[PDB]
């Protein structure tokens, strides 16, 4: 079984430093590029780092510049961040999440659990909807926007899907917009016009109740919606 | 570029699945490639004491690498199989120098592989396998058994010496090949030393033949 | 020993020789219709425009 | 000269054979 | 003995049979497409040249998509391409180094190889660790493996030089049906579409038609003076192909039972080891041994192109679902795609 389990978070002063670290199990490490991923204490997913296979391209977000570095043990099967010159506003929750690139893989497709840390030309999303009442059996749509269109002249549509339910790391459900990820309910369904997306859900159940996010994989560096939430 | 992100990612695989096909590549490289064949009782499992699909054996001497074949198992048409070992530096014959039958159907075997149209280049190291026992042997009978045409004393001399030159007579591609005949002791020690010898002579007249200078 | 063998050839060629056949004719005919019907879907037999043609790019 | 010399007079060297005993 | 009167038993049933086929030759193929304007001289180019082999290219196999693709060499590796973009996508390391065939599942799926060792190992794409495994190992045949074809994923037709047919199930291994009839090594074979009935060509100089279901032969189709190398099967699916390697090709129907064209040409005088149909099936490409692939025209016995450009022995051809592209694999460790 694939298992990405991540530790090292607490309780740091201002300017402080802390290095965490992430162990995998269960599948080939070597092969697979890494993101680390911050949620905040109450807000919605935010990207930071990534790191690709063989460890030759490497990418930060601008407001982690300068201060966080990556880096990866092929050997060893381990993933660090390291961390310098904290905030207030690098209070979170990390993420561990891999991607595999080829044609037509799933990337996103496994997330971590979650490790918290507490100190004491960018495509916008745009997911309006907040809250959503919803009853066993009814059908729901979500939708959500883009700054730039999400198609390329290759034909492919980069928008990803992904479902947080209460007390759980994300979820993939589509990738490219229209792809159903494997073991995901068939009732699923995603469409686009490349500007406007759509993510409708036949017989909803007590199973779909939490968070949905969308997020463009056009270009680095990679941005979030806000988030939809479905509730009974 | 033109490229989106997933694509300079495949890129970058396609890329590293490439160097390790280089590295893989070269370390093949580094090896040599032998056919081992002839009787079943020729006794060429047993060639070297160094030490179902094709026979294998590997083992390294004096900083080289070899790789034996033995497809004696393949009852199938040779035909359209032996192409895939064109490319193979030498084929070792082993001959039972004392049984008879077994020795004829060798010679049969012989010319069969030396008169391949794909081995129109490469040589044969040929042991002569049970030297001294088939001496005692032709000490107490005549090689008439065999070789009935064959007139010669019973010394073991003329009978090996005529043993051998029939196994390099049935040979009509002199032009552009070489055999290694070698007298097989019983406790030889030299036989992975005359194989390193054979192998590194042949592939010093491949340079020569490539180069044009031979 | 091979009396078996030779049985099973007598049934199989028997076995062969029953089936139906029909003239060069007809058969032709159909290979010859097949051929002229699809001729507009084969992009090997007449030339392929840039558009079309994804091997032309680049 | 030398080359010449075996080339013109004494042409039994000027055989595969003698190379490839030579090379071995 | 009474073994003579089953011989002059047999003799008398192929007696039978010949005349029964001769009475059916009421004309000729060539006689019905006389009145046939010329398909026109073809101009094909190398579109792409696919690198990474380093040693002779023996099989290949398209995919269902169209797009990828899967090669096998005596390396002792089995490459996925992309044809579109040239990018490998997957190598996988085989254990035996003498492999002869490969297939491609049609789902995508799983790919299938097999040679000198006796086995079909079956290998499977898509896992969780993110990387090729072996599924399975089929063994069972006494002779080397000399083509494998894929049903549907539990399925798979396998040829070996036990002169034998077998077709396996999967998630149990075992050999589900044989076919048994030839006197020579069988050398290849060709599903049809509706994947009810398949032929298999042998050394023998002749060609067997089976029906998967059953497993005993119904027609056997003869004319042949060598052994067949290659053989496929018209887009239809009432008539096919033969390579054989006194450098002739020849075309059976099912119906008529009985031969119904011959390509050959003086200046051709090498054997051949592959051949294959197009789209609309008035295209019918054979590769050779003279480093050389000829384009005829399956219903005039005109040689409307050629198509040089290898340096060595042509081995695999194969020509897509669309009909958008060609590829050819050669002795000279290349591939090539000609559109």
């Amino acid at each position: 079984d694939v298992q990405l389990v991540e530790s090292g978070g607490g309780l740091v002063q201002p300017g402080g430093s802390r290095k965490l670290s992430c162990s995998a199990s269960g599948f080939a490490f070597s092969s697979f590029g890494m993101h680390w991923v911050r949620q905040a204490p109450e807000k919605g997913l935010e990207w930071v780092a990534y790191i690709s296979s063989g460890s030759g391209t490497i990418y930060y977000a601008d407001t982690v510049k300068g201060r966080f570095t990556i880096s990866r043990d092929d050997p060893k099967n381990t993933l660090f961040l390291q961390m310098t010159s904290l905030r207030s506003e690098d209070t979170a929750m990390y993420y561990c999440v891999r991607s595999i690139y080829y044609y037509g893989s799933s990337p996103f497709d496994f997330w971590g659990q979650g490790t918290t840390l507490t100190v004491s030309s960018d495509i916008v999303m745009t997911q309006a909807t907040s809250s959503v009442p919803v009853t066993p059996g009814e059908s729901v749509s979500i939708s959500c926007r883009s700054s730039k269109s999400l198609l390329h002249s290759n034909g492919n549509t980069y928008l990803y899907w992904f479902l947080q339910r209460p007390g759980q790391s994300p979820q993939l459900l589509i990738y490219r917009m229209s792809n159903l990820a494997s073991g995901v309910p068939d009732r699923f369904s995603g469409s686009g016009s490349g500007t406007a997306f759509t993510l409708t859900i036949s017989r909803l159940e007590a199973e779909d109740v939490g968070v949905y996010y969308c997020m463009q994989h056009l270009e680095y560096p990679l941005t979030f919606g806000a988030g939809t939430k479905l509730e009974l | 570029c033109t490229l989106s992100a997933e694509d300079k990612a495949a890129v970058e695989r396609s890329k590293m699945i490439d160097r390790n096909l280089r590295e893989d590549g070269e370390k093949a490289a580094r090896e040599v490639k032998l056919l081992l064949l002839g009787a079943d009782n020729s006794g060429k499992s047993t060639i070297v004491k160094q030490m179902t699909g094709i026979v294998e054996t590997h083992f390294t001497f004096k900083d080289l690498h070899f790789k034996m074949f033995d497809v004696g198992g393949q009852r199938s048409e040779r035909k359209k199989w032996i192409h895939c070992f064109e490319d193979v530096a030498a084929i070792i014959f082993c001959v039972d120098l004392s049984d008879y039958n077994r020795m004829h159907e060798s010679m049969k075997l012989f010319d069969s592989i030396c008169n391949n149209k794909w081995f129109t280049d490469t040589s044969i190291i040929l042991f002569l396998n049970k030297k001294d026992l088939f001496e005692e042997k032709i000490k107490k009978s005549p090689l008439t058994i065999c070789y009935q045409e064959y007139a010669g004393s019973n010394t073991y001399e003329e009978a090996a010496a005529y043993i051998q030159c029939q196994f390099e007579d049935l040979n009509k591609r002199k032009d552009t090949k070489e055999i290694y005949t070698h007298f097989t002791c019983a406790t030889d020690t030299k036989n992975a030393q005359f194989i390193f010898d054979a192998v590194t002579d042949v592939i010093i007249k491949n340079n020569l033949k490539d180069c044009g200078l031979f | 020993a091979s009396i078996a063998q030779a049985r099973k050839l007598v049934e199989q060629l028997k076995m062969e020789a029953n089936i139906d056949r029909i003239k060069v004719s007809k058969a032709a005919a159909d290979l010859m219709a097949y051929c002229e019907a699809h001729a507009k879907e084969d992009p090997l037999l007449t030339p392929v425009p840039a558009s079309e043609n994804p091997f032309r790019e680049k | 000269f030398n080359k010449i010399y075996i080339i013109l007079f004494k042409p039994s060297r000027n055989t595969i054979e003698e190379v490839r005993c030579s090379t071995a | 003995s009474e073994l003579d009167q089953l011989r002059q038993e047999a003799e008398q049933l192929k007696n039978q049979i010949r005349d029964a086929r001769k009475a059916c030759a009421d004309a000729t193929l060539s006689q019905i497409t006389n009145n046939i304007d010329p398909v026109g001289r073809i101009q094909m180019r190398t579109r792409r040249t696919l690198r990474g082999h380093l040693a002779k290219i023996y099989a290949m196999h398209w995919g269902t998509d169209s797009r990828l693709l899967v090669s096998a060499s005596q390396d002792g590796k089995l490459i996925i391409w992309d044809s579109y973009t040239t990018n490998k996508v997957h190598a996988i390391p085989l254990r035996s180094s003498w492999v002869m065939t490969c297939a491609y599942a049609p789902s995508g799926n799983y790919v299938a190889c097999g040679g000198l060792d006796n086995i079909c190992s079956i290998y499977n794409l898509k896992t969780r660790e993110g990387n090729v495994r072996v599924s399975r190992e089929l063994a069972g045949h006494t002779g080397y493996l000399s083509c494998c074809r894929f049903l549907d994923d539990n399925q798979i037709v396998t040829s070996s030089g036990d002169t034998t047919c077998a077709l396996w199930d999967i998630e149990t291994g075992q050999q589900t049906t044989t076919f048994t009839g030839h006197t020579g090594d069988v050398m290849s074979l060709s599903l049809a579409p509706d994947t009810r009935l398949f032929v298999s060509g042998a050394c023998d100089a002749s060609a067997k038609l089976w029906d998967v279901r059953e497993g005993m032969c119904r027609q056997t189709f003869t004319g042949h003076e060598s052994d067949i190398n290659a053989i496929c099967f018209f887009p239809n699916g009432n008539a096919f192909a033969t390579g054989s390697d006194d450098a002739t090709c020849r075309l059976f129907d099912l119906r008529a039972d009985q031969e119904l064209m011959t390509y050959s040409h003086d200046n051709i005088i090498c054997g051949i080891t592959s051949v294959s149909f197009s789209k609309s099936g008035r295209l019918l490409l054979a590769g050779y041994d003279d480093f050389n692939c000829n384009v005829w025209d399956a219903l005039k016995a005109d040689r409307a192109g050629v198509l040089a450009g290898h340096d060595n022995r042509v081995s695999c051809l194969g020509v897509t679902d669309d009909g958008m592209a060609v590829a050819t694999g050669s002795w000279d460790s290349f591939l090539k795609i000609w559109n």
